DNA sequence: ATCAATATCCACCTGCAGATTCTACCAAAAGTGTATTTGGAAACTGCTCCATCAAAAGGCATGTTCAGCGGATTCCGCTGAACATGCCTTTTGATGGAGCAGTTTCCAAATACACTTTTGGTAGAATCTGCAGGTGGATATTGAT
DNA sequence: ATCAATATCCACCTGCAGATTCTACCAAAAGTGTATTTGGAAACTGCTCCATCAAAAGGCATGTTCAGCGGAATCCGCTGAACATGCCTTTTGATGGAGCAGTTTCCAAATACACTTTTGGTAGAATCTGCAGGTGGATATTGAT
């Protein structure tokens, strides 16, 4: 019946123990990781929906949120997270 | 009677400050500071206690960087004494300036 | 005079972060001018946003979005 | 059931972002490759600077990671440096530094 | 023989050219330009004739920025002659030193 | 043809007419060069963004709205070449 | 019929800047005042502007306003030249202006 | 064909000074300012229209925006003119 | 170099503010059949981009000479740093009291959806004039004598 | 002060490129009629923001003493400005051809509702612990003799 703030925490959470069972995260500093998921969320979504405007689509797709991504990311960063992007749509069609 | 040379102390507060994290501005000070120019837009406004420290994280920061910009400014001059002509110059460059 | 209420002391803290070693005197005033100009910038968009929401509580992301439209984008209040 | 992120290999919420990607960017039709993407570029980037805020925190004798190790992280990663021009991080403190031209004497 | 002493010239081309609003480079070599950077990134492309204009637009204004930003930096160190560490400086505080 | 070393284009005199119009009455020697540094950095990088959103188009023609939509990401947005 | 335009006072096209608004954000409604709001400040706007660089052409003795005139109008004025940050007038050209350490003599 | 602001931005060239034009290229960059400036306001209209949970523009929107995007003094002239403008709509029918 | 006044660093201890783990309701993601949409495919069109060509003058390049700028250096007046001092006020912790957000539930008011009628823009074409570019000379700025 | 060398500012002229009117096709606004839907309004709960009061500590304002820094002044080395010389390459303009951007018609594969069943995520509580904060014994740093 009362707010259910959704947030990022639990998965910053994960991938942190994921890799590192002994590090904690204080309070404050997930707040930072939630600001910034949130931030780059949002650069990425705004560029790729503003790509798919100019070439007059009416679907916001991965190509877009690709291209969004090398024109928003860094040299190296980029590079990786294209790699992992398309290996994830890889996995979740390689199978339903 | 022991006495530091000058620059020394502050040479040794520089490195203190950009060792912590803390706020530099008394709270309750900038606070008054907040709603005063607040009300001067809007009468009666309350203020989220969070919306406050924000602010100041924001103000804080903000002068910190110019404050480094400027240091690049003095430094450029051939002084280690920041001036306003070099806060200006810097807000200037920044695209600031008034 | 609440300004003034930003103490030299203060700014000189602010300044040593900022790695500033020698301080002109002029500097105070000169700083309490600067950050006068910046909070009001700020406080004049959050506030915009705080009324055309119909509130009268100016809410941490008023101040979250005020900054970001000045091109200062601050994480760690969204929560 | 088995959720999309499952599928996906991901830890972030491929369906939540779907809901996101539309709550934000309301009349494009949404793909379900790009939900899927978004999770797994933010993870990285999340995991990314993570790793370094670790580092930072390790290398300070402290166990639990603060914003200043975020900072100082961000600050000292020529990439993730770039990626944030604008953004402040609250209570993260600055790079330590003091040009020489103060430096004492010697 | 008449001569202008150093500086007299120099005042000349600048109102000559703040009075003006000409392309200041050449059209070919920097439309050479354009393509051999353009041609190290994807082969085999083709530029509109506007976009080789809107790219050099683009680049003559952005230069006589950095260009007055670098003055004020120069005068700022007492000095009339730019020099390399003023670019530097200017570029620094404009955020663009990556 | 083969384009190489280009940059050199930006000649000398011209550098000094941009600087003219940037209000510049003296200039080191070694602004020729540090200048061309800069302008070859500036110039890749709208390039690069264009000819990003030129492949997304899957064209092989760089347009000007794409070098328009380029310089925007940079912040910097220009007159008198919108579409 | 009577353009919208026209009834609300206006040259620019209120209901060309309905659909405008719309094949843009799509997802919103909008209220049959907000094309007409833009309409208004819009042409408000770009009257500002032409007032200044008309002058400006005329005291430079032209009969036909250029670039270089919007910009001396825009580059003059205070409150267009804060709307105009980051923007490059192509044709544009510079406000004419010398620093006085560079003018010689004594 | 392509649409444009021409028309109007030669109508109320006319309006402040009946003998002055204007060139082409001039004209080219009248449009990139009304265009930018229309993107702007609407685009702050959204993500203002959105930032309180609303699911329609309105001149209520498209007015904070402007209060936001404007300075001082143009603000308010601008903010006077859609006032009226709405008004006059809100009455000629 | 040798004191010696001070600051700073490191080892060790521990109560607790704050991070972490945990016990369940429930909004939301996943599952399913059907209705609505989209953008890649493919043949086709004409717009504009690339490559040529020959002429030639505007403009780049190179070398010489020297003016004056930049910087090194000496010097001193005095603004900021350091420090002890007297003490105002920000800080800390509690504290109901009600302003005032966020929730919900109902419904008149106001876009949206789908058509059909009417005409304000637009492209191309016929028509016109501001001004680019050369011409000459009077005026002002420059620089040497 | 005076004058010779040059560059600047200007009033006139005029053909023509480019701006300004002129005409009729056609997306596109402007009417109509329901179909769907917000969002203000009345109603109400409760997370927090504010107002007052009352300490001790941690600052802050201050004022005295002077180190050394900024800024003025002098000087000369050599690096950039001015300039004339030699001529290349950019510009300018007309020509051809096709690569390819833009449009059009259409079949199917992907997303969008309308909607029901299945848990992952959140909130508040229960259990847990990293690091602040204090002590101190030793080393390092700064500064004077």
């Amino acid at each position: 019946k009362r707010g259910r703030k959704e947030s990022y925490s639990i998965y910053v959470y994960k991938v942190l123990k994921q890799v590192h069972p002994d590090t904690g995260i204080s309070s404050k500093a997930m707040g930072i990781m939630n600001s910034f998921v949130n931030d780059i969320f949002e650069r990425i979504a705004s560029e790729a929906s503003r790509l798919a405007h100019y070439n007059k689509r009416s679907t916001i797709t991965s190509r877009e949120v690709q291209t969004a991504v090398r024109l928003l990311l860094p040299g190296e960063l980029a590079k990786h997270a294209v790699s992992e992007g398309t290996k994830a749509v890889t996995k979740y069609t390689s199978s339903k | 009677p022991h006495r530091y040379r000058p620059g020394t102390v502050a040479l040794r507060e520089i490195r203190r400050y950009q060792k912590s994290t803390e706020l530099l501005i008394r709270k309750l000070p900038f606070q008054r500071l907040v709603r005063e120019i607040a009300q001067d837009f809007k009468t009666d406004l309350r203020f989220q206690s969070s919306a406050v420290m924000a602010l100041q994280e924001a103000c804080e920061a903000y002068l910190v960087g110019l404050f480094e910009d400027t240091n690049l400014c003095a430094i450029h001059a051939k002084r280690v004494t920041i001036m306003p002509k070099d806060i200006q110059l810097a807000r200037r460059i920044r695209g600031e300036r008034a | 005079d609440n300004i003034q209420g930003i103490t030299k002391p203060a700014i000189r803290r602010l300044a040593r972060r900022g790695g500033v070693k020698r301080i002109s005197g002029l500097i105070y005033e000169e700083t309490r001018g600067v950050l006068k100009v910046f909070l009001e910038n700020v406080i004049r968009d959050a506030v915009t946003y705080t009324e055309h929401a119909k509130r009268k509580t100016v809410t941490a992301m008023d101040v979250v979005y005020a900054l970001k439209r000045q091109g200062r984008t601050l994480y760690g209040f969204g929560g | 059931k088995t959720s999309r992120s499952a599928k996906a290999g991901v830890i972030f919420p491929v369906g939540r972002m779907l809901r996101y990607i539309k709550k934000g960017h309301p009349k494009y039709r949404i793909g379900v490759g790009a939900p899927v993407y978004m999770a797994a570029v933010l993870e990285y980037l999340t995991a990314e600077i993570l790793e370094l805020a670790v580092n930072a925190a390790r290398d300070n004798k402290k166990g639990r990671v603060t914003p200043r190790h975020i900072l100082l992280a961000v600050a000292n990663d020529e990439e993730l440096n770039q990626l944030l021009k604008g953004v402040t991080i609250a209570s993260g403190g600055v790079l330590p530094n003091i040009h020489p031209e103060l430096l004492a004497k010697k």
